[PDB]
DNA sequence: TGCGAAATTCCATGACA
DNA sequence: ATTGTCATGGAATTTCGCA
DNA sequence: TGCGAAATTCCATGACA
DNA sequence: ATTGTCATGGAATTTCGCA
């Protein structure tokens, strides 16, 4: 502080006040003859608080600041004071937005066979149809078919009425939905361990990580937009005939038909592919076995110029879910305790409980 | 002549009437020729129309070739003629009296008739819930003649529930001694 | 067709069928014998039919139409009669997606002089303060200061009210708004008209085109958030504070704060920059002209790898404004009667009118 | 010495009471001494309580280094010291009766008290409305002393309503006579 | 062993409360 | 304790028909 | 006429009912 | 008849202090 000043005013050197300038004092305070002008240096016991003044006039950043404080100040490396003070202001952490994207998207494995592994979701409100305004969505991971309910709420109960409908075909190893209400409730769990299918859930807050049936849902009202154009909006009729157009629609880039996926051979519906008329049944089903194994798979995307990827340790922020009007958009600083893969982490959150979330609702707190 | 595959017949009948479930009273069995693969639905009549409403859903899965019936009435209706015409659906009657299905089938159709009354013993009003329970049973059983299940023939894997328990399939005496006695 | 087929069989060759297959009869049947098996070959009067029975299964597009029709059938480019269907689906004209990208956005030169161009426009509902739900925000082109009105609803005559106060001090040649009722509306055409204003508008469903205000009710919001932290949400009295404090915050990438800009010298407002302090007012102002001029100006990024550029005549689709649940988001085919500017055309309607609009609000009309 | 700035003194005073409009007594003028730019509030009386409300809105624009006065109440309260010394603003007082300003701040005073008379005859009652283009008019108006309007001098460059009529500002032999009627 | 055209494959774009 | 996806239609690239 | 560190500039990211 | 914008904080690049 004045220690410093004073042995600099005598003209002997201090670390950081460069030799070739002139360190006067005038009006009670220490000033330098810089090439910008003439600037007041503050002690050092009194920096803190002008950063912090400059700073508080708008919860400006890096750059924004500096250009207020050195309008009356100069000292040395005024930008590491300037950066400690945004690091500790706890309304710019939770109110800024990040500047730093999300590292590259997985894209998991399919699942080897179909009943592996179930990816379920509700589709509404919809215009009410036969008092129905729901539609209860489940895309069989491996081979992609799909099964439609309507349903009169996006409920547990209702859920459980359509499994049981549905798994009277087969039971499914795995069912991954997204943490809606009907589907983490306890009743839901229980109708499941009955069953030793294991429940498996999204990250909260990320419908990617349902892609699998997200996509699908985008067919489903894209059929059925396009059947009833010029038409009240009457579905509950369409969609035993969304179901099977869509069961039976190609995908170009695989070259089979999700119900061809499934059974190995069309059914008797239009355009019934017929090469392997020939083949008994064993043979179809091994050329099956075939097809399944050697389907495309996509790959992980280059990573954007400036993304980021979590490390174990590092504090960053999960995104407020839905923030109320003129509120902070981010929760408090935390700290990631588990990378389970590179886009998704387990943290000790803003209470105090562990939480697995995804990696694009979170930011990487800044300035450390 | 070309090698047999699912989908090419459907062999369907009903069972019934049975005490009340739920609200129902018949079964609709549907059994796929190939692979003995049955699917189950219950109706409260053996109407064109209760037939016509649980095909609509399993068409809405896969569509058979040909479906095969018994001259029961709901089969021979027009209406129900009208409705396969409209699906390309070809409709196959045994003659009246002489039922013929296949060797398989034939045996399918026995297991549902004896494992339905081995369950609707004890619980003869329940049956309704139990309808999922029996299907998977069903097509996860082993067939003698093919080395195979249902299951695997139609969807060339096997299943996650496999019933290891070639079963009993028949009346423990106190069953034979409280269905000898209920139905009286 | 039968013609053309019987022709054929005789193994005489017809243009579009290669020679080197054999052509039989079966069933009653054209036929022929290609690597991928049997294919019948309908006669010409057939196909049409055909490829629209096949798209019609789930309204496909070209390749999964395709190799549904394949399955069965083969004849001479198949796809062009494919892609024929497509571009006379009403149906999927109107409720496909695009999939080209507007071409890059235009950078408009910065107004030359503070008050060329005021861009106006509504933030709200807020949390009511003092009875109050909106916020009137007016912002300068060429300076970017701007001004606060507190308002109870987003309408002319509060509207007329601010302007009336903030006018006092100068008349801005050109008002830029986004077509919003309060700014649309005769009377406040009228109020524009009776002072020389000229009335300039976004085009419809486009706030980019207000971009300047936009991004300044950022950090508008941004700020009030802030200073709103753990309180609660008391905005009105703010206002005032958050005015001054953004009128006098630098952009870093100018150097410069909106008061700077406008005035030349700093209030006595904290850290106000003393670098004139030694000039005469009039060398000041023409120190500010200076700076004025030579402002850092961005350009047109780069096109994207798949993006379109309207030309004179094409067919071209808006976009629904707020479209119903399952109804398409299209409108049906217009076409370009004048391109304004390469993200900028006059259409001729889906009933008959002349619009403005932008690129971001359409797509070319696939298959032409 | 430094060259004189804008926003280095505002001088402000209150004139009124005058006929009421829209509820509003009096007006609170504010001249930037450098430029000689007006602003004029519309208050309902001359206390401290609408002096701030109204050098809030200014004050939220830009802020004088230092406010002139007279003794006005309104300028010597306490409250007004503490609202002052808040903004880092020294206030500074004219002696009694002996009201100083400057030659450029006199004129424009005077400019103002003519203009106001010259539209409150006729309308003595619709002035409120009037405010925004009696600014325009004072702050467009060509400067004898110095070659700029205050217009220009505040934000260098023209105005977009330049008062290329430097006005009569005089009263017609009409207005004399109702006014000379009207005050009676 | 090479050409012009058709066929196939590539892949950016955008939408799944 | 978990993780994006895939129809689409121009363009780029390959294959086909013929020589 | 060159080094290590500070200062400045660059610029992708994201949000403006 | 009109048209995106700019605070932000790491990283890339330049300039500064000294020799
Ligand atoms: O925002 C939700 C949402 C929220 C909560 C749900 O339970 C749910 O099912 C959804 C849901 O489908 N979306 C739509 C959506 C938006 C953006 C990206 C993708 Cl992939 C996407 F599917
Ligand atoms: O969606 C609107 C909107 C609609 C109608 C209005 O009248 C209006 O003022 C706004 C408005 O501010 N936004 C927010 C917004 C969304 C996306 C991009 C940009 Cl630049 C942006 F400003
Ligand atoms: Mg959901
Ligand atoms: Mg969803
Ligand atoms: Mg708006
Ligand atoms: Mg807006
Ligand atoms: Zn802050
Ligand atoms: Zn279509």
């Amino acid at each position: 502080l004045d220690a410093e000043l004073d042995q600099l005013l005598q003209g002997h050197y201090i670390k950081g006040y460069p030799k070739q300038y002139t360190y006067f004092l005038e009006d009670g305070k220490v000033k330098v003859s810089r090439p910008e002008g003439v600037k007041i240096i503050p002690p050092q016991s009194d920096r803190q608080k002008i950063v912090l003044q400059a700073h508080n006039l708008a919860h400006t950043g890096r750059e924004a600041t500096l250009l207020k404080i050195a309008n009356l100040y100069w000292w040395p490396n005024m930008r590491k004071d300037v950066v400690k003070q945004l690091g500790r202001c706890q309304q710019c952490l939770i109110t800024n937005a990040s500047n730093k994207a999300s590292g590259p998207i997985l894209r998991p494995d399919r699942p080897q066979k179909p009943f592996d592994k179930f990816f379920i979701d509700y589709i509404g409100p919809l215009p009410p149809s036969q008092g129905y305004l729901y539609v209860l969505v489940v895309v069989d991971g491996m081979t992609g078919f799909t099964w439609l309910y309507p349903t009169k709420a996006p409920s547990t109960s209702a859920t459980v009425k359509s499994l049981n409908v549905l798994t009277s075909i087969a039971i499914p190893k795995v069912i991954h939905s997204d943490q809606g209400a009907a589907f983490t409730s306890s009743t839901f769990a229980e109708w499941a361990k009955e069953r030793g299918i294991h429940l498996e859930f999204s990250t909260p807050y990320h419908p990617q990580s349902s892609g699998k049936v997200e996509r699908k849902n985008s067919d489903i009202k894209r059929l059925l937009t396009k059947l009833l154009v010029g038409r009240p909006t009457k579905w509950y009729d369409l969609l035993p005939v969304v179901q099977l157009a869509l069961n039976n629609t190609y995908s170009p880039v695989l070259k089979y038909t999700p119900h061809q996926l499934l059974f190995g051979i069309d059914s008797n519906t239009p355009f019934a592919n017929q090469d392997t008329l020939d083949l008994t049944r064993e043979e179809e089903l091994s050329l099956l076995q075939e097809i399944r194994t050697s389907l495309y798979h996509p790959s992980t995307p280059p990573a954007s110029s400036r993304s980021w990827s979590p490390v174990v340790g590092q504090l960053v922020q999960e995104r407020v879910a839905r923030p109320a009007s003129l509120r902070p958009r981010w929760h408090k600083p935390s700290t990631v305790l588990k990378v389970l893969n590179p886009r998704t982490v387990v943290i000790l959150d803003h209470l105090g409980n562990n939480r697995t979330v995804s990696i694009d609702n979170l930011k990487p707190t800044s300035h450390q | 002549d070309r090698p047999q595959k699912p989908f090419d017949k459907f062999f369907i009948d009903y069972i019934g009437p049975l005490p009340p479930s739920q609200g129902y009273l018949y079964v609709l069995v549907v059994v796929d020729g190939m692979t003995g693969f049955t699917w189950l639905y219950p109706t409260k009549a053996p109407s064109t129309s209760a037939t016509v409403k649980s095909l609509n859903v399993l068409t809405s899965i896969a569509i058979p070739k040909v479906i095969h019936s018994d001259q029961g009435a709901a089969f021979t209706s027009s209406t129900f003629a009208e409705w396969a015409k409209e699906r390309g659906i070809h409709l196959e009657f045994s003659t009246p009296y002489h039922p013929q299905s296949s060797g398989k089938v034939e045996r399918k159709n026995s297991d549902i008739k004896r494992l339905l009354t081995k369950l609707l013993v004890g619980r003869p009003t329940k049956w309704y819930d139990l309808l999922p329970v029996v299907q998977l049973a069903l097509n996860n059983t082993y067939s003698p003649v093919l080395k195979y299940t249902p299951h695997q023939l139609l969807f060339g894997i096997d299943s996650n529930t496999p019933f290891a328990n070639q079963d009993t399939l028949d009346l423990t005496r106190e069953e034979e001694l409280s269905l000898l006695q209920e139905i009286r």
